[PDB]
RNA sequence: AAACUCCAGUUGACACAAAAUAGACUACGAAAGUGGCUUUAACAUAUCUGAACACACAAUAGCUAAGACCCAAACUGGGAUUAGAUACCCCACUAUGCUUAGCCCUAAACCUCAACAGUUAAAUCAACAAAACUGCUCGCCAGAACACUACGAGCCACAGCUUAAAACUCAAA
């Protein structure tokens, strides 16, 4: 998070803000503001680090950055409020909306898609091809079918050496 | 409107709940037997797999779990 | 943010009232608050009897403290006021002067048809 | 009648319960829901549509465990009415309504109006409801009853929920 001494986004570019009393600097800092003001500083930090034009707020890049800041705020909220179903819904919806944005950014501008993923720490994932319950009967059988395959592979290799050994003896 | 369609469903549900009440001990014995066969049918399906793959016994360290018991 | 502490103090003599206010303003400063003003609203009869700290009160000293503090200071200050035996009732609200009132053109009528249908 | 008579009245002290008036308002929220006070956090998406099953929710009742307990209250006990029993009435009291941590996943969960976009000119239009329609998409339907059923399958559900037939029968529904 930005330091508490950080000035608000509105007062950072006023002339002479560095020569005012320390008390006036505290009243214009993040320490004396609500969390929404700290998120505006985070968004601006990501916008200048990532996007080519930090003042274009309607680009697909800026929307992903703005939404990524909201997603982090919901995660922090839910870390303290674990039974808040309303905000749990907003988080899952926001994550899904960001994935849709990333899909559209990957399809249109891959070079920018890569910088967004590096800058925001997003690991893009392709969706599963099928949506179906993995119930106990299927989970157990799939585990057995993988064990059966693994054992069959071992036996097929021990039928290569014995055949190889016998062939050498003939010589 | 009238509620005649609701009334038919009401009586059907009442008689069903009444039938289930009277026979809840027979139905519990029947359900238990079905789950036993269901477990056996599941165990056979897994044994069929390793047998059709050329193995003679279950994969080393494999025990088929009971996936239908209340526990 | 900017807050307003509505403070009802036990009816006391001037020396104990000043000691309570100083002790209360220092608690705000210790928690990071920047105190802006202190207003005396006067001693008056309470609108009802208030029991606080094993005592019954019928009169109190009404004071206001306008101050800025971090959002985390409110919870800690509310706890402090609950333990001060000379404080009858202390509430922290967001300062009313921060909220800017939106202009009003006037009273637009609401149609009777909307009243019923809605 | 029973019950109570450490009863009732005044006064004072005193809540893990519930939130007059405002509210003749029609707001917030995806819905369910949400009307005492304060503060903190906070109410997704710069094209729309998109799921019985994926993901996350979901009144009331109910389950498991631990607490609280004013009042209410299935059940139960007592009194009364009754030919008599149950109910309706009275008294007492419990599960439960509350909190916490897990479940359960239902409603006439209904504005009984799917989402989005557009139109008020044509014919206004079976009827009633709620003026009549267009584009587009998903979901769903194809006589009644059998049937919120049977079987199968899944599920922390075990007298449960979800999905959901057929045979026999009828000329209606
Ligand atoms: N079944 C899938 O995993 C899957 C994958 C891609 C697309 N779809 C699309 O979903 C729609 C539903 O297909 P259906 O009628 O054969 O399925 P269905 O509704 O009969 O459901 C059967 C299975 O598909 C899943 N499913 C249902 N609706 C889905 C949806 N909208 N998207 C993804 N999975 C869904 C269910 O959870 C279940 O596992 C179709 O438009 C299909 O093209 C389904
Ligand atoms: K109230
Ligand atoms: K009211
Ligand atoms: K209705
Ligand atoms: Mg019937
Ligand atoms: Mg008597
Ligand atoms: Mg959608
Ligand atoms: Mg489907
Ligand atoms: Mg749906
Ligand atoms: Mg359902
Ligand atoms: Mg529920
Ligand atoms: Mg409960
Ligand atoms: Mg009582
Ligand atoms: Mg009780
Ligand atoms: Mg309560
Ligand atoms: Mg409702
Ligand atoms: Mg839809
Ligand atoms: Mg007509
Ligand atoms: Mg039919
Ligand atoms: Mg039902
Ligand atoms: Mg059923
Ligand atoms: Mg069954």
């Amino acid at each position: 998070d930005p330091p508490p001494s950080t000035l608000l986004k509105d007062y950072q570019n006023v002339p002479g803000i560095e020569k005012v009393d320390d008390v006036v600097k505290r009243l214009l800092s993040l320490e004396m503001a609500n969390k929404k003001e700290m998120l505006k500083i985070k968004q601006e930090q990501f916008m200048k680090k990532i996007v080519a034009n930090p003042e274009d707020t309607r680009s697909l890049e800026a929307r992903i950055i703005a939404l990524s800041v909201k997603i982090r705020s919901y995660e922090e909220h839910l870390e303290k409020h674990r039974k808040d179903k309303a905000h749990k819904r907003y988080l899952l919806m926001s994550i899904d909306q960001r994935k849709k944005m990333l899909k559209n950014l990957r399809n249109t501008n891959y070079d920018v898609f890569e910088k967004i993923c590096w800058g925001l720490g997003i690991e893009y994932t392709f969706p599963p091809l099928y949506y179906r319950r993995a119930h106990r009967r299927f989970v157990t059988k799939k585990a057995l079918c993988i064990r059966v395959f693994q054992e069959t592979q071992k036996l097929k290799k021990r039928r290569r050496a014995l055949k190889a050994a016998a062939a050498a003896q003939k010589q | 409107k009238n509620v005649l369609k609701i009334r038919r469903r009401k009586m059907n549900h009442h008689k069903y709940r009444k039938l289930v009440k009277k026979t809840r001990f027979l139905r519990r014995k029947v359900q238990e037997g079905r789950l036993r066969r269901k477990q056996i049918k599941f165990e056979k399906d897994l044994r069929r797999i390793w047998l059709k793959a050329g193995l003679k016994e279950a994969p080393e360290g494999w025990q088929t779990p009971k996936i239908y018991l209340r526990g | 943010p900017r807050y307003e502490l509505a403070l009802i103090l036990k009816a006391m003599q001037r020396p104990e009232t000043a000691a309570t206010l100083k002790r209360t303003i220092e608690a705000l400063m210790d928690r990071g608050a920047i105190v802006r003003d202190l207003e005396n609203l006067g001693e008056r009869a309470l609108p009802y009897r208030i029991s606080a700290h094993s005592q019954q009160h019928n009169r109190g000293g009404y004071f206001l403290v306008d101050f800025y503090a971090p959002t985390a200071a409110v919870e800690s200050m509310v706890e402090h006021l609950s333990r001060d035996i000379d404080v009858i009732r202390g509430n922290i609200v967001k300062h009313p002067l921060t909220q800017e009132l939106k202009e009003c053109e006037g009273i637009v009528p609401v149609p009777l048809a909307e009243k019923l249908y809605s």
